């Protein structure tokens, strides 16, 4: 048995946004289907579940945001007046402290448009000694919404690669960096930087100094 | 012993399903 | 009022092969329909314990849940630097036709390792940054345990704004922490000084890494 979730964006304050949790392998109907939230380095809330024909909601929930089934394997959340308090990872649940978990889906509530990252090479200093084995790295800088996808050498090069969370700008903008440590088998070595919400793809070739 | 309301415990009841 | 879990402490810190304990209490009584969640990033949360006690598939014995009503604790003994994690209980009931469902707010839990002094690396601002408006430097912080410190110097001025910092989960295997500090200038700033140093502090030991605008 497997969950997703799906439906997670950009939404402007005060707007409405509906999540989809899509089961296979079960059947939804013989479970308590629940939906949880976690903002950015806060803890797990409960929002509400569905059991069959039943629903139940947190008190800070009610009105607000809406579960109901939308197929044999679709449970929907309907949330509503949106504001960046709601800005969160979503996820659903098979049953009420259950283990089966979705992998969550973010919901970023934000006035700023869609906003692709600039993608800068991260090398050392020209003309500092060099060495046959150096860590290179890509700044993925000035990004909405998360997520952006990192990979090296079109996920080719996987060991010892450090991607660091990425943290929010007060400007509300994303950033994070990613570096690994390469020989000359990985060379020449290319951070790739998908972006999904602008459809964006960037391919930067790393040179082992800033010369 | 059960009195009122009983308790569900609905951890079992998925972890039984 | 929805039942409220409080969870106690907020971070708790062990060496490795110790143990630590965790509160969770319930404001209303839940009998025993409670369970604990451990959650590292990469994969949501995972279920440890369910009915206060059983284990969850997987999941080795040296986790313990106890407690009844309305007092709860997770036990985890022989630490490792795998069960460096946040812990959430969450409260699971249905009662009176209403689902008690509430989490707690969590403990963090901090495994101590072998201790290991960091080493630093410096990157100058890729040549395209200027053009920009902004220019962002980043140091790195490699490989180290306990945790350090971060500062930057510019021509030997301590910097007060500009600086952010991100810290990876601790190492699965050796408890290790890795760390990027960004320092963040206008191009007229950045472009007005000559020397940009990471200074990285371990209880009394420093390793700095530098650099000077003109020559990268």
């Amino acid at each position: 048995q497997s969950l997703e979730e799906s439906g997670g964006g950009l939404v402007t304050p005060g707007g409405i946004l509906t999540l989809t949790c899509t089961a296979s392998g079960f059947d939804i109907s013989r479970h308590y289907m629940t939906w949880v939230r976690q903002a950015p380095g806060e803890g797990l809330e409960w929002i509400g579940s569905i059991y069959g024909g039943s629903t139940y909601y947190a008190s800070w929930a009610k009105g607000r945001f809406t579960i109901s089934k939308t197929s044999s394997t679709t449970v929907d959340l309907k949330m509503t007046s949106l504001t960046t308090e709601d800005t969160a990872t979503y996820f659903c649940v098979r049953g009420v402290g259950g283990g089966l978990w979705g992998p969550g889906t973010l919901v970023t509530v934000s006035s700023g448009q869609p906003k692709a990252p600039s993608v800068f090479p991260l090398a050392p200093c020209c003309g500092d000694t060099p060495s046959s084995t150096v860590t290179l790295g890509c700044l993925v800088k000035g990004y909405l919404p998360e997520p952006v996808t990192v990979t090296w050498n079109s996920g080719t090069l996987t060991n010892g690669v450090r991607t660091f969370p990425s943290v929010r700008q007060s400007s509300g903008l994303y950033s994070l960096s990613s570096v690994v440590s390469v020989t000359s088998s990985s060379q020449p070595v290319t951070c790739n930087v998908a972006h999904p919400a602008t459809n964006t793809k960037v391919d930067k070739t790393v040179a082992p100094s800033t010369c | 012993i059960p009195n009122g309301y009983l308790v569900l415990d609905l951890s079992m009841q998925e972890a039984l399903s | 009022a929805d039942v409220v879990m409080t969870q106690t402490p907020s971070s708790v810190s062990a060496a490795v092969g110790g143990t630590v304990t965790m509160k969770c209490q319930a404001s209303q009584s839940i009998s025993t329909a409670l369970v604990w969640y451990q959650q590292k990033p990469g994969q949501p949360p995972k279920l440890l314990i369910r009915s206060t006690s059983t284990l969850a598939s997987g999941v080795p014995s040296r986790f313990k849940g106890s407690g009844s009503g309305t007092q709860f604790t997770l036990t985890i003994s022989d630490l490792e630097c795998a069960d460096a994690a946040t812990y959430y209980c969450q409260s699971a009931a249905l009662i009176g036709g209403v689902v008690f469902g509430a989490f707690g707010g969590g403990t963090e839990v901090v495994v101590r390792g072998d201790p290991v002094a960091p080493t630093v690396l410096i990157f100058p601002p890729a040549a395209d940054q200027v053009a920009t408006g902004t220019v962002t430097i980043v140091c790195v912080a490699n490989k180290y345990f306990p945790d350090v410190t971060v500062t930057w110097e510019v021509d030997g001025t301590t910097q007060t704004t500009g600086i952010e910092n991100s810290k990876t989960p601790q190492n699965s295997a050796d408890c290790t922490y890795n760390l990027s500090s960004t320092l963040t200038l206008t191009s007229t700033q950045y472009n007005s000084h000559k020397e940009y140093t990471c200074k990285v502090t371990q209880g009394t030991t420093s390793v700095v890494q530098s650099f000077n605008r003109g020559d990268c």
